[PDB]
């Protein structure tokens, strides 16, 4: 809901959009970082409270 | 039907028998890769949608 109009960037532009989610607890975190290690990126947005 | 699951308080008289967006996602990923499309699109109707 903050992001809706992110994932209508596409729709208009080039942009190329990789969102993931973070299931609840902290712990979970670390399967996500990891595949960060895996796949090459260098630009993340935290959406998060 | 689909309700808005409480993710704040946990109460156990949910009765709901609307199938779960789980299940049905997780049938759509099945489908799509046994299909192996590696090109596709979606569309949704709001924010809601995803």
């Amino acid at each position: 809901i903050r992001l809706q109009e992110l994932i209508k960037a596409p729709s208009r532009y080039n942009i190329k959009i990789k969102i993931r989610q973070l299931p609840p607890a902290n712990k979970d975190a670390k399967p996500l970082l990891k595949e960060m290690k895996k796949s090459k990126e260098f630009y993340v947005i935290f959406d998060c409270s | 039907r689909w309700k808005h699951p409480s993710v704040d308080s946990r109460d156990l008289f949910y009765i709901n028998l609307y199938p779960d967006y789980a299940a049905i996602s997780r049938a759509v990923l099945d489908l799509v890769l046994y299909y192996n499309w590696k090109t596709v699109t979606v569309v949704y109707e709001d924010s809601t949608g995803l």
